[PDB]
């Protein structure tokens, strides 16, 4: 028996991800002065940092 | 003379889904609730996706 098919087709797909991640830090101390002269820890430190 | 201080703090989350997903009934509690648990897999082009 004969039959006639309506070829009609139409698919479509799409997919997608992403991601992300970030991090910062920044820390700075100006070397400390107190009564006039720069403070020191121990004998060479002194009361400042830097950090990034 | 002159002080000054200044300190701050933030944060923020947030998510969203959108889609469906069928699942069956794996127990009947006293009560009557029903708990449900399913999954999801799809195929699109490469790589799998799974909803839980």
């Amino acid at each position: 028996d004969i039959i006639t098919v309506t070829l009609d087709e139409t698919t479509s797909a799409t997919k997608s991800a992403n991601a992300d991640l970030s991090k910062t830090n920044e820390a700075q101390m100006d070397p400390l002065q107190v009564g006039g002269e720069e403070l020191q820890i121990g004998g060479k430190y002194n009361f400042s940092y830097d950090l990034n | 003379n002159s002080n000054s201080f200044a300190g701050d703090s933030s944060a923020k989350q947030s998510n969203s889904i959108s889609g469906y997903i069928t699942v069956e009934v794996i127990e009947v509690l006293a009560n009557g609730n029903l708990v449900i648990r399913g999954e999801k897999w799809m195929t699109l082009n490469t790589g799998d996706e799974y909803i839980r």
